[PDB]
């Protein structure tokens, strides 16, 4: 939901491209919607990998 | 996506590069630098057919040769080279 | 509460899960020991990370590996990748980063494919 | 090499928020740059930066009228006074309120300071520079008086000429006159009657008329004449006259009392100066588009210095000649990239303002600002030749400038419209490769042709870093497909060998001897690969070594902030032995490429007005409405153009609105110096040039017990064994002793000394004679030294060429200075004299 | 004095002496608490914590023995003249001396207390009271109490005023008498006798908040409170043992706090000097006791090294807080709670220091280039078993690195009531410390609470582990400390030999902690995991390089290549790091016995201090000793480097500190101390040196005078074509000054008005610029041509601005038609003279270039100076052939050698 998304990008799990984004008003254009993804050491990313059973700890 | 490229022309003068430099008490260049006149000799003067004399022609080398002193064989060869360029275009 | 690290290993179509926990020093592949699971000549490919790193690093851990897919060669390469990456990840998480960096340096100095699986893409001479 | 880097001068910004100052001689210009104070020497083109650093930005500068003591006030009133001849920090002392006015007495014994409503006159502390038998006291400042007879902000303080009275100009529309001690015929009178608050109250020369200039644009004279009913006189007002700058309020005025002229700088950037006691407009002009913030005048009176705060915009104006002395501009956006020139004398930086500019390392001034890009400029690069500069930018064009004529002879674009974010160029200067974020192909044009050679492809993501190999054979691309590519273009087969990595590639750098390459990923790790056999030979996991953070608007601990844990840019040394690495973080790391250890870590800024400079923010600044540096305080501004928020919602990369309150700290570009012994880094505060400290540190090479300066001068003067004395001096490694023996041996024994000199001390000697040619006035002596050195050790240097490349480069630029400075003049003089003698 | 180090401030010192503090109420919100350093006074504020407001300058020549704090000024009486020392009384204000008191000539006594009231200041010395008038600060008279016996004349206790009593001081004697003295007329007006005269000496006396009731406290034990005009005892309290006499009493002027409900007034605190516990009395019914606050400071023991006692109690005016100050370098303020009844108070403010002399010192390494720098944090290990982190910037942000809940352990044991002591509850006294904040994690080092000294690594790698390693006195473990959290670390590394630690060191990268036993064994531990990694030697011949004696001074190379480890008996051994094997030894075995080493990173130099009273400096790369220093007449207590490496400072047991210039291999200065120095530590930038003395608790900071003023001290003690100096900028814009001014003109012109001001006011020195040096350039050139030497004209033309130089080079002229009146010929002959003398080549060529450029017509049409141009061309052609061949040869050969493969 948009409420959970604003909470997650205030806690700082989301980068857009190569730079982490802390501002929840960053206007994502049509060719950066292909580059928004999670950050490096993300606990949300570990949660997704632990769900899919691909949790590589390396 | 930036913009379509539209042609823009910039008029440079014959002043030295220390006229394009920014305002400061003395130049950063030495004494040799500061006489470079910001337009090359090709823009100061280039020999071409539009600036040649009436009787003479200029070659591809940039050398004035006159039609009177040019022989018949060289006239034929220059006609053939101009016709070859016209056929290429 | 328990110290446990799960690491994957990859080749053409042979994949290996290695779970490394605090233990007495055993290594099991599909419930059978490491000295049993391979063709008889590729066990020297399996014992490569243990002989690089020395046995004192593997004295404290217990590694359990499952493999699926591939052939004998692809499964052996997946097992050795899972072993090497598994002990490096355990030493990352539960002992010092200097020991992690020393283990990574020794393994990269021997063979980079013990840590990073390089897939064979298709790009011939264009 | 020796990795002992202190902090040499800041560069790349010329003025920030604060007061401007002149030297009492009139030559040096003291300007504040963030939290440091640069000195621009204007008679000889030079510049330096004082070694202190305030925690916040500079509010005030004051200077003792003898010249020696400088007193700089930060925000929140922390003051540092320092000795300007011996550039050393002397005292720290905190005025507890934000200082809004400051003025030293022209006698030199006192200084008065206006903290918002208060007016404290202090004594000037006795210093170790001025007393013979003296030392640092504990609390050196002794307060003399405090005056709170005042109602609003004290905006100005101006002493008399005899230093017995001073004037305080206010924000409660009333200037007041104060004394130092209790005088006989004096009462501390007020001077009321204005409309928008006084900008400045000034004395005259013979202290009878005092002038008040207010914010609305009106200047009034005040005389001590009798009340209009006639012992009984009153400080009343004789005439008033108004600057008719139409839709602006004056922000700063100054008044030279010896020559009687008043200068005023207004909100619309057009200043005007007026011969005051009859008020004749001398002239007026527009120096800036934005506004003018601080005006000062020369002590002689012939120069003016203006500073605009919203841009860099520092300019000195010589008014009777009607010409600029300097008109300098720092970058008002983020400095995206920088490169040194291959000579090493000047660096060129490219920011997101759209401009690129070429700063000179000495004298700190920009020498040319190329302004043809219509969007933010990303990476700029040089060739091996050093005469051509290639700059890519987001407006879609890789432009190509020639620095002997200052015009872009080429501009390259892609046919489908891209916005290039990274570029590299072959060291031959004939092939340009460039890569963007919109398409994943990597474009290649030719410089001498102009049209597009190719679109290389094979990347599954946008290509982030490009690097041509310094011999010229291999392009390396690095892209967000977790991959790098060894492109071989120049061979008959065009091939691509991939290097598969663990995360997105952020930076690519070569070793100078091209066998090695370091690529910095998004995990925070550096991987050193070989280019011949493409195998990783080395690696550093460097997250913890660079992780220093916790910005405002950051709800993570500084240890858990991901995003400031990677290396955005890396550069090898010119030796090739040490990387230097910098990312979006406070720390610059300097790694060793062989032993793989961090040799030294640096901190770019102490400045707490920037956002990410301390990893543990204090809980005093956290109110119940968020942090205290986060509440929008634009509405408490007197000026409408300061109150208006023309900002766009969610614009990380620059907008012309640009609120820019508490900007982040990030090192967007680093570069080593090609002459060695320095590097520099483009931070957000400026362009910090670090350099080796060899003169302030004893460091012998391989020393014995019987080798002293006394013994070296003994075997020089008594024994006269010149080679033994010179080897002993280079072994002691004290530059004064080396200079003494080097000048002392004679120019006929140069050849014998060089013939019997050791090859382990040959490169240090070559570097020393290069420095002595570039600095000392003993030119023919140093050239005989260089000639004997290369004629004797000719085959050794040509055989090595990699261990001695920096020494040969600095010798080459020393003889390039002597080849372009004196012999062109000598030849032109002898040909002109031959012609004039031949009539 | 010295020639290098000037004294700055004794830091780490808040209340070391028997001189009690003095409290003055500022306004309705602040209290100033003024204590005595011993040579100065410190005034702290109470509302602002107890951060230091003022410290008193200049340092008084003797020890301060009395103090008082009137309206702003602090009066301080110093000097006991019975042993040598000069004495006086000084009036300070804001930490500067504003006045002095005229002491009488016949004053040969120490001066015990000061008391200011009315318009009179009153000083009780020992058997004598000197009284000054305060409005004029003048001497008034002298009170002489008299006795029949020799002992009973002594004025112990003191004098105090009663509040509504006009001009009367109340003195206590060595006999039990309290004598009232009218200080206007100098007259003994009444005496009041002790009740039950077995109690002998008046130890103190304090006015109650009731009117004309005084509390007298006798040495035999009783506290009486008496009407001092009725001479009638209101209460009598057996408040002290005959061995423990009541010494300080103070009353709560709040209006509540007694009567087992807290809503009744009448509370009095009291303390004896031999105890460390204060006692609270409710005075209501008969004067019962209500609580004893036990071990408010350290209890003084004559056998122990730790100091102790309570110097003063003061209830503040109308407030619950009580400020107590002890002899154990500590000032605490306690507060009574309101809503639950607390008979004993709870502590709210405290400052402390070392309760014993300082054993070791270590300036912390520099936060890489940050605001800390090298010179903020000192780390002092004391003899009272505590490790303090002092801050030289602000004296309120210094705090003890805590070893756990020591006071909670000492209260849950019986250590506060009355077995061992609170000092013995800590780790032993610190021998040496070594630290590196490359991995100090700040406040969040390891989040959560961790165990202390034990005898999970992803979070440690994310944030940061221990920073300081510490070798203690006789313990086999070398403890570790978090620095950024200011607490004790979670590890404690045993030696391996079992013998106690002798030295300890930390790696430059902050990972490895190397311990070295007194038996010989050297062990290396990883500090993140706390695990034993490498032993030296592991198990020249590999496996055998072990020391035979104690190991003093191990230090690690910053590249983690070698560790150089120094034995007590003899030899110095360079070990390989990753192997753990011996690489190279150097043996000074039969002649030295090395007691320490210091290392200079960034210089690769090691300094060893041996037992022959000498210091040998060895280069670690070439492995040979380079500088030996023979200066000491005792054992070297502590020695250190300079951050430049240029000096080495050594404090020996003879109480002389010697500085050696290391490049010159000489002495520089050697200054004598009053007490031998025990520890030295130079800051990591060059300003501060710090010495921990013997006997003094709290360290001494000296500044470095050479950074500010140059000192000329090197006194060995025992007890060719040249260029010019002219700026390149100056002559290179003289050559180009047309286009430089053309680029300096603005784009749009200034908007000058139509009625333009003609005759602008004159700026610059007398109509011209202020850069032209003041005292006719043509007169200069022509008198220089009349003489032979043109050096005056050339040295005048060199020091010109380029605009004025182009002006004085454009304003030359032929003139009258003679050879002695024209400037052009003499200018050419001057440049010819400079070409002959070979002095200023670049300036000669630039001057000739612009000269030919703007004077070619006259020199072409005239023949009187073509001879001069011919001579100039001869000299110029010779010099340019030589110099152009030189610079072209060097340029071409260097360009070939840079790239010889084309």
């Amino acid at each position: 939901t948009v409420q959970a998304a604003t909470k997650l990008i205030e806690q700082g799990h989301v980068r857009v491209g190569v730079e982490e984004v802390r501002d929840p008003a960053f206007l994502v254009t049509r060719n950066m919607e292909d580059f928004v993804t999670w950050t490096v050491g993300s606990k949300i990313k570990q949660n997704i990998m632990k769900y899919r059973d691909k949790l590589d700890d390396f | 996506k930036p913009k379509p490229p539209a042609p823009t022309l910039t008029v440079v003068s014959d002043v030295a590069t220390v006229a394009m430099e920014d305002a400061q008490p003395a130049t950063a260049q030495g004494v040799a630098g500061g006489e470079t006149s910001m337009i090359a000799p090709q823009e100061v003067y280039a020999p071409s057919k539009d600036t040649a004399e009436k009787g003479e022609v200029v070659t591809k080398a940039g050398i004035p040769i006159a039609k009177q002193e040019m022989s018949r064989e060289e006239k034929l060869r220059r006609r053939r080279r101009e016709k070859e360029r016209i056929r290429k275009a | 509460s328990v110290q446990a690290v799960q690491v994957f290993g990859k080749k053409k179509n042979a994949t290996a899960v290695a779970r490394c926990v605090q233990g007495k020093g055993l290594i099991k592949v599909n419930g059978k020991p490491l000295k049993l699971f391979a063709p008889e000549i590729l066990r020297a490919k399996l014992y490569e990370p243990i002989l690089i790193l020395g046995t004192d690093k593997f004295a404290d851990v217990d590694i359990r590996i499952r493999v699926a897919g591939g052939g004998h060669t692809s499964q052996v390469y997946a097992v050795r990748q899972a072993i090497a990456k598994s002990i490096v990840a355990y030493y990352a998480k539960y002992v010092d980063e200097h020991s992690k960096n020393l283990l990574k340096q020794e393994l990269i100095q021997f063979d980079r494919s013990l840590l990073v699986a390089d897939p064979r893409r298709c790009e011939p001479k264009k | 090499m020796k990795t002992n880097f202190k902090f040499s001068n800041l560069l790349g910004t010329v003025y920030c928020r604060g007061n401007l100052l002149f030297s009492p001689d009139g030559t040096h210009l003291f300007s504040p740059v963030g939290n440091r104070v640069t000195v621009f020497n204007l008679v000889e083109n030079k510049s330096y930066t004082f070694p202190f650093a305030h925690r916040k930005n500079i509010s005030r500068i004051g200077l003792t009228p003898q010249g020696n003591l400088l007193l700089s006030i930060d925000e929140d009133g922390q003051a540092i006074l320092t000795n300007v001849p011996r550039r050393v920090v002397l005292y720290h002392f905190s005025f507890k309120s934000p200082v809004t006015a400051l003025a030293f007495s022209p006698s030199g014994r006192h200084f008065v300071v206006g903290l918002k409503r208060k007016i404290e006159v202090w004594h000037v502390p006795s210093t170790p520079d001025t007393n013979e038998d003296g030392d640092l006291e504990f609390a050196p400042f002794v307060r003399h008086h405090t005056h709170m007879q005042h109602f609003d902000d004290v905006r100005h303080l101006e002493w008399s000429s005899d230093s017995r009275f001073f004037l305080s100009a206010s924000k409660d529309l009333t200037a007041r006159i104060w004394s130092l001690d209790t005088e006989e015929g004096f009462v501390p009178t007020v001077l009321s009657g204005h409309r928008q608050g006084v900008v400045g109250a000034y004395f005259s020369k013979d202290q009878e008329t005092i002038y008040t200039v207010s914010k609305d644009g009106a200047v009034f004279e005040w005389k001590y004449v009798a009340k209009p009913g006639h012992e009984d006189m009153q400080w009343r007002i004789v005439n008033k006259h108004f600057f008719m700058q139409n839709a602006a309020t004056l922000r700063c005025a100054a008044y030279h009392a010896e020559s009687n002229l008043l200068v005023a700088g207004f909100s619309n950037g057009i200043f005007g100066l007026y011969e005051m006691p009859d008020f004749n407009l001398i002239h007026t002009l527009s120096i800036s588009q934005n506004e003018i913030d601080f005006v000062t005048i020369n002590k002689s009176g012939e120069w003016l210095a203006f500073g605009a705060s919203k841009l860099g915009q520092l300019l000195v104006w010589e008014w009777q000649s009607e010409s600029y002395i300097l008109k300098q501009q720092g970058h008002f956006d983020a400095m995206n990239s920088l490169v040194y020139s291959p000579d090493g004398q000047r660096i060129v930086t490219a920011a997101d303002d759209g401009k690129i500019k070429v700063w000179d390392v000495e004298s700190g001034f920009c020498i040319v600002t190329f302004t043809e890009h219509t969007s933010g400029v990303t990476a700029c690069e040089f060739a091996k030749k050093g005469s051509v500069l290639f700059t890519a930018s987001l407006d879609g064009s890789v432009r190509a400038w020639d620095l002997i004529r200052y015009r872009n002879f080429r501009t390259f674009t892609a046919p489908e419209r891209l916005s290039f974010t990274c570029m590299a160029v072959d060291p031959s200067g004939e092939v340009i490769a460039a890569g963007s974020i919109d398409s994943f192909d990597i474009h290649i044009w030719s410089v001498q042709t102009g049209q597009l050679l190719d679109r290389l492809s094979g990347h599954e993501g946008p290509v982030s870093s490009l690097a041509f190999a310094p011999d010229g054979s291999v392009l390396v691309s690095g892209s967000w497909d977790r991959t790098a590519r060894i492109w071989s273009i120049f061979s008959r087969t065009q091939t691509s060998e991939p290097l598969q990595l663990q995360s997105d590639v952020l930076d690519v750098a070569f070793r100078p001897d091209s066998k090695q390459i370091a690529i910095s990923t998004l995990d925070g790790q550096l991987t050193f690969w070989s280019v011949s056999e493409a195998q990783q030979v080395s690696g550093v996991d460097g997250r913890r070594d660079v992780s220093g953070g916790r910005r405002i608007t950051d709800r993570r601990t500084a240890a858990n902030v991901a995003g400031t844990k990677n290396f955005n840019t890396i550069r090898y040394s010119m030796d090739g032995t040490c990387l230097l690495a910098g990312g979006n973080s406070k720390y610059i790391c300097l790694y060793s490429t062989t032993t793989m250890v961090l040799l030294k870590k640096f901190t770019v800024s102490v400045n707490l007005s920037l956002s990410g400079t301390q990893e543990f923010l204090n809980s005093k600044l956290m109110t119940e409405a968020g942090p205290v540096g986060l509440l929008d305080d634009q509405g408490e501004a007197s000026d409408l153009e300061d109150r208006i928020d023309r900002s766009l919602p969610g614009s990380k990369r620059g907008d012309p609105g640009a609120r820019k309150k508490f900007p982040e700290v990030r090192v967007s570009g680093v570069a080593f110096s090609p002459t060695g012994n320095s590097f520099c880094a483009a931070s957000t505060e400026g362009l910090l040039v670090y350099s080796l400290d060899n003169t302030v540190q004893f460091d012998p090479f391989d020393l014995n017990m019987e080798i002293t300066p006394a013994s070296t001068l003994a075997v020089l003067e008594k024994e006269k064994d010149y080679l033994k004395a010179l080897v002993m001096a280079f072994r002691l490694n004290e530059a004064g002793l080396i200079t003494r023996v080097y000048q002392a041996i004679p120019y006929t024994d140069i050849g014998l000394v060089v013939e019997q000199f050791p090859t382990v001390y040959v490169p240090r000697l070559l570097r020393f004679v290069a420095a002595q040619t570039e600095q000392s006035p003993h030119m023919e002596f140093c050239l005989l030294w260089i000639r004997a050195l290369i004629d004797k050790h000719g085959p050794w240097l040509a055989a090595n060429r990699g261990k001695v490349d920096v020494e040969l480069r600095v010798v080459a630029r020393a003889v390039a200075k002597m080849r372009d400075e004196i012999r062109r003049l000598a030849d032109e003089n002898v040909y002109m004299v031959d012609y004039l003698l031949n009539q | 004095g010295s020639a290098i180090f000037a004294p700055y401030r004794t830091i780490g010192l808040i209340s070391p002496t028997g001189v009690p503090f003095t409290s003055i109420p500022l306004g309705k919100t602040t209290f100033q608490i003024t204590t005595s350093v011993g040579r100065a006074l410190q005034t702290y504020d109470l509302k602002r914590g107890l951060n230091l407001v003022f410290v008193t300058r200049p340092q008084t020549p003797s020890d301060i023995t009395a103090t008082h704090a009137w309206k702003e000024r602090v009066y301080a009486a110093f000097g006991d003249p019975r042993n040598g020392e000069p004495q006086g009384l000084w009036v300070f204000q804001r930490g500067k001396k504003v006045a002095e008191l005229p002491l009488p000539s016949d004053l040969d006594q120490p001066i015990k207390q000061i008391l200011i009231f009315g318009g009179w200041i009153v000083a009780c010395a020992l058997t004598r009271i000197e009284v000054w008038k305060a409005a004029t600060l003048e001497h008034y008279t002298t009170i002489f109490p008299a006795a029949s016996k020799k002992g009973d004349n002594e004025l112990t206790g003191g004098a105090i005023n009663m509040p509504t009593f006009l001009n009367k001081i109340f003195v206590g004697r060595k006999d039990g008498w309290v004598e009232i003295w009218n200080v206007s007329t100098g007259k003994l007006i009444y005496t009041l006798l002790p009740p039950s005269p077995d109690c002998g000496a008046v130890t103190c006396l304090q006015p109650t908040p009731a009117l004309s009731l005084l509390a007298i406290a006798y040495s035999g034990g009783p506290l009486v409170i008496q009407n001092v005009l009725t001479d009638k005892t209101v209460l009598l309290l057996e408040a002290g043992t005959d061995d423990a006499p009541v010494t300080s009493i103070s009353f709560r002027t709040d209006g509540l706090g007694a009567g087992q409900d807290g809503r009744k007034d009448g509370v009095m605190a009291t303390a004896t000097s031999v105890s460390g516990d204060v006692t609270f009395w409710d005075l209501n019914k008969g004067g019962r006791i209500m609580g004893v606050l036990r071990s408010a400071h350290n209890p003084p023991s004559r056998h122990n090294i730790v100091r102790g006692g309570i110097s003063k109690i003061e209830f503040l005016a109308g407030q619950p807080v009580i400020v107590t100050s002890g002899l154990d370098n500590s000032l605490k303020t306690w507060i009574f709670d309101e809503s639950p009844f607390s008979p004993v108070p709870r502590i709210l403010h405290q400052r402390s220091g070392h309760a014993a002399p300082v054993r070791c010192l270590h300036f912390l390494p520099s936060d890489f280039d940050g605001a800390e720098g090298g010179n903020k944090w000192l780390l002092s290990g004391g003899k009272d078993r505590s490790l303090w982190g002092w801050s030289l910037r602000r004296d309120g942000q210094s705090a003890e690195l805590s070893q756990g809940a020591i006071r909670k352990k000492a209260r849950k044991m019986g250590l506060l009531a009355g077995t061992t002591t609170l000092e013995d509850l800590k780790a032993p006294e610190i021998t040496c410390i070594a630290s590196s904040l490359n991995r100090d994690g700040g406040m969040g080092a390891i989040p959560g609470k961790q165990m202390i000294w034990d005898k999970n690594a992803e979070l440690s790698g994310n944030t940061g582990w221990e920073s300081v390693v510490t070798a203690h006195k006789d313990d086999p473990y070398a403890r570790t400390w978090f620095w950024g959290r200011r607490r004790a670390g979670r590890w404690a590394f045993k030696t391996g030999d079992g013998e106690p630690v002798s030295t300890v060191a930390i790696s430059s990268c902050g990972t490895f902690a190397l311990v070295g036993s007194t038996g010989g064994s050297i062990d290396m531990f990883n500090l993140q995991s706390g695990r034993h990694r490498q032993r030296f030697p592991s198990r020249f011949a590999p496996g055998t390089g072990r020391h035979t004696n104690a190991v003093t001074g191990i230090v690690v190379d910053p590249l983690n290549r070698h560790v150089v480890s120094c034995s007590l008996d003899g030899k110095v051994k360079f070990w390989d790091f990753i192997t753990g094997n011996l690489v190279d030894e150097i043996d000074w075995a039969p002649m030295t016995k090395i007691i320490g080493c210091r290392y200079h990173p960034g210089n690769d130099l090691i300094a060893f201090a041996c037992d022959d009273r000498s210091i040998r400096v060895v280069d670690i790369e070439t492995k040979n000793t380079i500088r030996e220093f023979w200066g000491c007449r005792g054992d070297i207590n502590d020695f250190c480097f300079s951050p430049d490496g240029r000096w080495i400072v050594a404090a020996s047991q003879d109480s002389i500190i010697r500085v050696w210039d290391l490049p010159t291999a000489h002495l520089i200065d050697a200054f004598r101390l009053e007490q031998p120095c025990t520890a030295l530590a130079f800051s990591h930038t060059g300003e501060y040196l710090a010495g921990a003395m013997e006997g003094s608790l709290g360290v001494q900071i000296w500044t470095n005078r050479t950074l500010f003023r140059h000192v000329p001290t090197r006194q060995i003690s025992e007890s060719m074509m040249t260029l010019s100096l002219v700026p390149r900028s100056r002559w290179q814009t003289l050559l180009h000054i047309d286009i430089i001014k053309a680029r300096n003109k603005p784009k749009e012109p200034p908007k000058a008005p139509e009625k333009a001001p003609f005759f602008l006011p004159p700026v610059g020195q007398n109509g011209i610029s202020s850069l032209i040096p003041q005292e006719t350039f043509t007169s200069k050139l022509l008198v220089g041509g009349a003489k032979g030497d043109y050096t005056d004209f050339i040295e005048h033309l060199k020091a010109l601005p380029p605009a004025a130089a182009d002006l004085e080079l454009r304003s030359l002229s032929i003139g009258n038609g003679d050879e002695a009146t024209n400037e052009l010929l003499h200018f050419i002959r001057a440049l010819t003279s400079r070409l002959v003398a070979r002095r200023d080549y670049e300036l000669t060529q630039a001057w000739m270039t612009v000269f030919l450029r703007l004077h070619f017509d006259l020199i072409m049409e005239n023949e009187e100076l073509l001879q001069a141009l011919g001579e100039w061309r001869e000299h110029q052609a010779r010099e340019r052939d030589r110099l152009s061949e030189l610079v072209g040869y060097c340029g071409g050969v260097v360009s070939f050698l840079r790239s010889p493969r084309t």
